[PDB]
């Protein structure tokens, strides 16, 4: 579980073993990650030409 | 009906084939026509896309120069620069009196052909090309037509001149397409007829036209030395003289059999 | 208004068989000039008067 | 391909309006008189041989008696023996239709268990297998849960007769054309 | 099986053919055409006006010949061989009685089953122009068939030298839902199923893309995200142009 | 757009003359000057690069991934060759001479720099191929998880004026692209021994595939990234600008003893 | 009617067939009976 | 004064699909119409010749064909007299072969007005016809009619005869304009299926604006171009517009 | 309303004969409306040559009404601008038609350069060396 192997979590209390990864919310998020980053390198660029 | 036919078929056109050279794009291909230049081109209608690969013929418009219709790739057989005679015209056993030669070449060619199963089970490969030396005109090519005969093999003549084409790779052209065929239609003997032409060891050192020979040599070499290797496809070497083969040739690995004609 | 216009010419000068490159072999003092052009055989050409 | 073209013979007609009304009664997979309602069988074919069969096997397949069933047509005649697996499959042909008209004016694919059993008239077990052999046959498909009671599998069968068919349609046709011209009017209007 | 293509050449010339031949409403113009139809997809390459005339007794009797389509296909062959006939033509007035019954004779020199092309070329409809149908009996039963153009490398070319969105399909939508209702009215009237069935329950859910809408707006952040960059990127270009300006101001009070 | 758009001819830029002006050659032997476009004039305009033509517009139609072809055979691309590790054991000069040589640049550049020795560019090898040599350099291609590119150097040889320079051009193009890579020149004996003497005539289209080869390996190969390793089939001497240092510096021996 | 053009071939859905022309050039055209097969041979115009 | 050549949609289609098809190895044929002159000449409608083997000359109009086919068109309306005669060639500026030429010279002893028009399709494959229409000059037309000219002068005392090019125009009814933007039913069903697939796609799409974006940023940084990422916005700008109408 | 190219472009000098002497906004609005949105290379040039005629008593408006369409796309506008401030500076010798003039006598399209010639003397007739150094 905790470096991700296992698709899921212990519920300790039930003593039963469940599904947390529902498939991976996060699979355009890469994408994003670089969208952000071109954003501020432009915020960046136009306060130069600003002052 | 049918001259009228003839007619019909004069405008029922024809269009001209090229080699696609690499796939670029879905979008861009290049293709060598063979009228000669190379070219970019993109598609048009009906096509599969399926059958498309690197390498394979298509068919390409006389006037947009575009791929109009997908082609299997073919060998071509001919008679011109490789002929071809399934089996030979003469029996192995009717030879009898030639004993000796006709035994070797059995074992080195026969066994393997029928039963890959036993070389493979040892963890040896099986034999690579074989040479025969001593007088081509005691009857050697009698032998080698003779070897085809028994197995059923498809038997390739080889003018080892005419593998010497005075133009931009038809001369690599005639390799690849003799050793495709030979998997095809293996089992097979390919049979090189005088070797000093396509392996010589220069004429004194100095070059004419004796780098044509090198680049003929290197081909042969680089199939062997490959990922592809030789035991349905079975080549055999045939001169007079050892004094005009190779140095590589005469290096095992190459050439491992060397049967003499006693 | 411009960028229409440079449109224009840029497509005027997208039509074209394109220029040969030559060497000069010798300039003749009436105004011809010998050349040896690559893409073909020997020619002798009118000696421009941009040039 | 008889009728239209004549040439007919009072032996073949006899042979064929019987042989259909036996026919009828013995096997089916549409539904069990709508269709020969759009169907002669004896609009002037012939009349012959107690064709009352047509008209006393709808109330047969609606009731769903066993006496009706003897006094449908004559009691071995019937049976065949080809009823004993004929009447599972006569009886999910008019729950199907029935219910296919009836629920919902736009036709949707959710039906009640319980209510599919009261129309039915089949107890808890025995319904579930009959559902269970309906599912196999298609027509259907879009995958009813078994746990949520639902019955939930897709609209796409045939609909019956062009009596209801129409009344059903009008309805559906206020409906479909009303969803367009709101749709229409916003965009237009901006 | 079917999938027709059809020259524009086709609709031009049985457009400039009505109204030079000086047809008038309540007269047919019927033409032939020929062309490839014994391959999956039906290939008009070529059609020809057909002499027609109707009688003043009653306008279903009427003249065609079979002769001049004899010798014309065989004038066809000679510039373009494949270019034989299958078929036939249509202007208008439209699907009269012996509208089915050109059928009967034009079966009498076809090679398959005459393809019937009725198409509006006077261009006075709205929509399509093409009301193709293949010719099958049983009566004017007529089996519509949707498609036109394809054409050839130089036609298209050609084509656009002479020449040189959801509302308008929402009200198109609208149109046939209302026609299809005053049908049905029209039809229990007179008569005193899926389709229909598919076209109400599924729409009920701008519409359909409500279910999906959960999907969209996912992405949708992400694209105005983009479009929010691409803003950013204007206001810089703007400064440039505003310094631009600065500068010329500030060389002439210099000078 | 649609003027510009296939059927296509392929060009080569040869460099840029001037604005929104460049000198082609076509492949077919017509160079024709042309424009470039105004958005291909800035950011995407390389000296010398592969082009896509029209055969009428004499403009610049779109740029290409360097790979264009010739009339001679197209060379061999192998990723992960087959051949990996099959003679081994009493081979140990030779392998442990291999293995710094070839292997070490591919994976690190940076090491060889930072000590400021100069980097293997090219290699010489020689001694027998296809006995226990030809083995090894398909292994440490593999190992290094570089594309093993087969490169055929007999085959230049073409009988033509320069469609082999072009091809050349191309292919080491392509390897600094494609970095890790090997290209593996089979037989260089042939495309190089002439004149030391005066001997060896008639190689004068080897020649520019000769000078072509030069400026494209030692213009490259700075901090080496790309492996060029030469082949003969035992030893042949070399015309003298690929022997000097700066290219073929480590010159390996397979052991007669 | 001569000037014509001249194939000298070499070589040996439906059915296809390569003709090698003497400008070097490789032309599809059918074997489906629409062209014969004893118009080719090798080794001749 | 002179010609001014209108050709119709038929016409104009007719010429490319004959002459495409009848290529240089040349097809020849005759053109139809007719006109009242000094500005307005109407070429209606063209008719092919069938192939004959000794190339695109006098002896290639088929006298038993172009009869035949005057008669047969006539019954159907479309048939009208010649306006002069079409082909195929290999393209010139002073003349598209010889043969139209030595063709056009017997056809100018008979009429006074028949020009000779030609397509060629080696340069209408880069994507805009080449087409030419020239005929020869006439005495005493050409020069009552457009110091004075000179040149023009001592040109027709001369030659009597040489080479001049006429306009290319086009005519069509609006009928035909209307009806044509209906097909180029397809376009609006088509329509519809395409904003459907396109949200499939989306999501590739998707990601290569956003590469696109990171070169452009990119970009700006390394000048410090600007052309270009404003063009690179525009477009961008456009695909969300579309990428919103969709869904 | 007819949608032939000869009747349209005659339509244009309708507007600037009937509303001549004094200026009128609806008569200008209908006919920069028509030069605007109308492609048909006839029917600019005309629709510019008729606001000349309605602005003769107002001339002193024309070279701003005019300044853009001087310098706007399409040889034909630009010839029809030409037109406008000759008829309607004719006599006055306005400085500012003038300089409007300069650019476009030296203008590449040859017609372009004819009727800028026949403008530009029309306005200058009798006005001589000193006076105006320019001529």
């Amino acid at each position: 579980i905790l470096d991700k192997i296992f698709y899921g979590v212990l519920d300790q209390g039930n003593g039963w073993l469940y599904v947390y990864e529902t498939p991976n919310q996060d699979a355009t998020y890469d994408s994003a990650l670089e969208l952000v980053g071109q954003l501020n390198k432009v915020v960046d660029q136009l306060f130069e030409k600003a002052s | 009906d049918k001259t009228e036919n003839d007619i019909k078929a004069l405008q029922s056109i024809g269009q001209l084939i090229g080699e696609v050279m690499k796939e670029l794009s879905e979008e861009k291909y290049i293709v060598k026509a063979s009228s000669g230049p190379r070219y970019i081109v993109g598609v048009r209608n009906s096509v599969d896309r399926s059958k498309l690969k690197k390498g394979v013929r298509v068919t390409l418009d006389i006037t947009t120069l575009t791929i109009m219709r997908i082609l299997p790739r073919e060998t071509d057989p001919l008679v011109y620069n490789m002929t071809s005679f399934e089996q030979g015209e003469i029996t192995f056993d009717g030879i009898g009196g030639l004993t000796e030669q006709i035994r070797e070449l059995r074992e080195v060619i026969e066994l393997p052909l029928k039963n890959p199963e036993i070389f493979q089970r040892v963890g040896i490969k099986p034999p690579k090309g074989v040479l025969l030396y001593g007088p081509p005109g005691t009857g050697k090519t009698l032998l080698a037509k003779a070897v085809a005969a028994t197995i059923g093999a498809n038997f390739i003549f080889s003018p080892a001149s005419g593998i010497v084409d005075k133009y931009i790779g038809e001369s690599a052209r005639i390799i690849r397409e003799m050793f495709a065929y030979a998997k095809e239609h293996e089992p097979c003997i390919i049979f090189m007829d005088e070797v000093d032409a396509i392996g010589g060891r220069r004429f004194s050192e100095g070059t004419s036209a004796d780098r044509e020979i090198q680049r003929t040599l290197m081909e042969l070499l680089t199939q062997m030395d490959g990922f592809d290797n030789l035991g349905q496809t079975k080549i055999i070497m045939a001169t007079n003289r050892p004094d005009t083969l190779d140095p590589a040739l005469l290096r095992p690995g190459r050439l491992d059999r060397k049967v003499e004609i006693p | 208004n411009d960028k229409v216009r440079f449109i224009k010419d840029e497509l005027r000068l997208l039509q074209e068989p394109g220029s040969y490159v030559g060497e000069v072999i010798k300039i003749v003092s009436d105004k011809k000039v010998l050349v040896k052009v690559q893409p073909e055989g020997k020619y002798i050409v009118d000696v421009a008067k941009d040039i | 391909t008889l009728e239209p073209s004549t040439s007919i013979t009072l032996a073949e007609r006899q042979q064929l309006a019987y042989d259909l009304s036996i026919s009828a009664l013995l096997g089916d997979k549409i539904y069990n008189f709508g269709e020969l309602l759009h169907h002669p069988i004896m609009e002037t074919i012939v009349n012959d041989s107690n064709y009352d069969w047509l008209f006393q096997l709808l109330n047969a397949l609606t009731v769903g008696d066993f006496d009706k069933f003897d006094s449908l047509i004559k009691v071995q005649i019937s049976k065949i023996p080809i009823l004993a697996q004929h009447e599972s499959f006569l009886r999910q042909k008019i729950c199907l239709m029935t219910l296919i008209e009836t629920v919902f004016v736009k036709n949707i694919r959710m039906l009640s268990f319980e209510d599919i059993s009261k129309a039915t008239h089949l107890p808890k077990d025995n319904v579930e297998h009959l559902v269970m052999r309906a599912i196999s046959l298609g027509l259907l498909k879009g995958s009813i849960d078994q746990v949520n009671e639902l019955v939930t599998i897709s609209w796409v069968q045939p609909r019956i007769i062009s009596g209801d068919q129409i009344t059903k349609m009008k309805d559906r046709l206020v409906e479909w054309n009303d969803q367009v011209e709101k749709l229409g009017k916003k965009m237009e209007a901006r | 099986h079917e999938k027709v293509t059809i020259a524009p050449l086709v609709l031009l010339s049985a457009l400039d053919h009505y109204e030079r031949t000086q047809t008038k409403e309540n007269k047919r113009c019927v033409g032939v055409i020929l062309g490839d139809a014994n391959s999956s997809t039906i290939r008009v390459t070529n059609s020809f006006a057909l002499p027609f005339e109707e009688d003043e007794k009653n306008s279903d009797v009427w003249f065609l010949d079979h002769n001049y389509i004899e010798n014309m296909n065989e004038m066809c062959k000679k510039i373009n061989a494949k270019e034989k006939l299958i078929g036939w033509y249509h202007s208008g007035p439209k699907l009269r009685a012996s509208d089915l019954k050109i059928n009967e004779l034009f079966k009498k020199y076809t090679q398959n089953n005459p393809l019937l092309l009725i198409v509006d070329v006077k261009q006075q409809g709205v929509g399509l122009p093409t009301d193709a149908y293949v010719a099958i009996e049983q009566e004017k039963t007529f089996l519509h068939l949707p498609c036109t153009i394809e054409a050839e490398e130089a036609e298209e070319i050609g084509v656009e030298h002479l020449l040189r969105i959801r509302l308008t399909n929402q009200l198109k939508s609208l149109k046939g839902l209302q026609s299809k209702l005053k049908d049905v009215v029209e039809y229990l009237d007179k008569v005193i199923h899926t389709i229909l069935g598919k076209l109400q329950d599924v729409f009920n859910l701008n519409n359909l893309q409500k279910a999906l809408t959960v999907k969209t707006n996912d992405e949708l952040m992400v694209i105005y995200i983009s479009n929010l960059v691409r803003s950013i990127i204007a206001f810089d270009d703007l400064i440039e142009n505003k310094i631009q300006n600065k500068k010329i101001q500030e060389q002439r009070v210099k000078d | 757009k649609r003027i510009q758009s296939v059927p296509l001819v392929i060009g080569q830029f040869l460099e840029p003359i001037d604005q929104n002006t460049g000198i082609v050659s076509s492949t077919t032997g017509m160079s024709y000057v042309v424009r470039i476009l105004s958005t291909l004039d800035r950011e995407l305009l390389k000296p010398s690069m592969s082009v896509a033509l029209h055969r009428h517009s004499n403009a610049l139609v779109d740029i290409l991934p360097p790979d264009s072809d010739s009339s001679i055979s197209v060379m061999g691309e192998n990723e992960k060759p087959d051949v990996t590790y099959a003679d081994v054991g009493g081979l140990d000069m030779q392998k442990q001479e291999i293995r710094e040589a070839v292997e070490l640049p591919l994976v690190q550049a940076d090491l060889y720099e930072q000590i400021g020795i100069d980097p293997p560019r090219g290699v010489l090898l020689y001694g027998p191929p296809g006995t226990g040599k030809t083995m090894l350099v398909k292994a440490v291609a593999n190992s290094t998880k570089a594309a093993f590119i087969r490169v055929n150097g007999s085959e230049f040889v073409h009988k033509y004026l320069g469609e082999g320079p072009r091809m050349v051009r191309d292919v080491f193009r392509l390897a600094r692209e494609n970095a890790p890579s090997i290209i593996f020149i089979d037989e260089v004996d042939s495309i190089a021994t002439k004149r030391f003497d005066a001997q060896t005539g008639s190689d004068r289209e080897v020649q520019r595939i000769l000078i072509e080869l030069l400026t494209q390996m030692d213009g490259f190969d700075q901090s080496t990234n790309v492996k060029v390793i030469m082949a003969t089939n035992r030893a042949d001497t070399l015309d003298p600008a690929l022997l000097r240092p700066g290219r073929l510096d480590r010159k390996i021996e397979f052991p007669s003893l | 009617q001569l000037p014509y053009l001249v194939a000298n071939v070499v070589e040996v859905v439906g059915k296809a067939a390569v003709v090698k022309t003497s400008s070097r050039q490789t032309v599809f055209l059918p074997m489906v009976g629409l062209v014969d097969p004893d118009k080719l041979k090798p080794n001749d115009l | 004064t002179k010609e001014t050549v209108y050709i119709s949609s038929i016409a104009l289609l007719k010429m490319l699909k004959h002459g495409r098809a009848g290529v240089p190895m040349e097809v020849m044929g005759l053109m139809l119409g007719e006109f009242v002159d000094d500005y307005t000449v109407n070429v209606v409608d063209v008719f092919a010749m069938p192939q004959s083997g000794t190339g695109v000359s006098v002896e290639a109009v088929d006298d038993v064909f172009q009869a035949k086919m005057m008669d047969m068109l006539k019954q159907t309306g479309r048939d009208q007299m010649v306006v002069g005669w079409y082909h195929s060639h290999p393209g010139f500026g002073c003349w598209l072969s010889s043969v139209d030429v030595n063709t056009q010279k017997s056809f100018e002893q008979l009429n006074s007005r028949a020009v000779a028009v030609v397509v060629d399709p080696i340069q209408s494959v880069k994507g805009k016809v080449v087409i030419d229409a020239f005929r020869l000059i006439d005495t005493g037309a050409l020069i009552n009619n457009l110091l004075n000219k000179a040149n023009i002068q001592a040109l027709i005392h001369g030659l009597n005869r040489h080479y001049y090019s006429l306009n290319i125009d086009y005519h069509k009814t609006a009928k035909e304009t209307k009806m044509l933007m209906n097909l180029h039913y397809e376009e609006k069903e088509e329509s519809n299926l395409a904003a459907t697939k396109s949200m499939v796609k989306i999501a590739e799409q998707y990601s290569k604006r956003i590469e696109e974006e990171k070169e452009l940023t990119e970009e700006e940084l390394k000048t410090r171009p600007k052309k270009h990422l404003s063009e690179t916005a525009d477009e961008t700008l456009e695909n969300n517009i579309v990428s919103v109408l969709t869904a | 309303a007819s949608d032939e190219s000869l009747l349209r472009y005659g339509g244009a000098f309708t507007i600037a004969l009937a509303y001549a002497g004094t200026g009128n906004n609806s008569a200008v609005k209908r006919l920069l409306h028509v030069a605007v949105s109308d492609s048909n290379d006839d029917v600019r040039r005309a629709a510019v040559i008729a606001l000349g005629f309605v602005l003769l008593r107002d001339y002193t408006t024309v070279p701003r009404i005019v300044q853009l369409l001087s310098k706007s796309h399409n040889a034909h506008v630009r010839c029809g601008t030409a037109f406008a401030l000759g008829i309607a500076c004719a006599g006055k010798g306005l400085q500012s038609a003038i300089d409007v003039l300069d650019p476009l006598t030296k203008d590449p399209v040859d017609f372009v350069r004819q009727a800028a010639m026949i403008a530009l003397s029309m306005i200058l007739i009798q006005q001589t060396e000193k006076l105006n150094p320019q001529v």
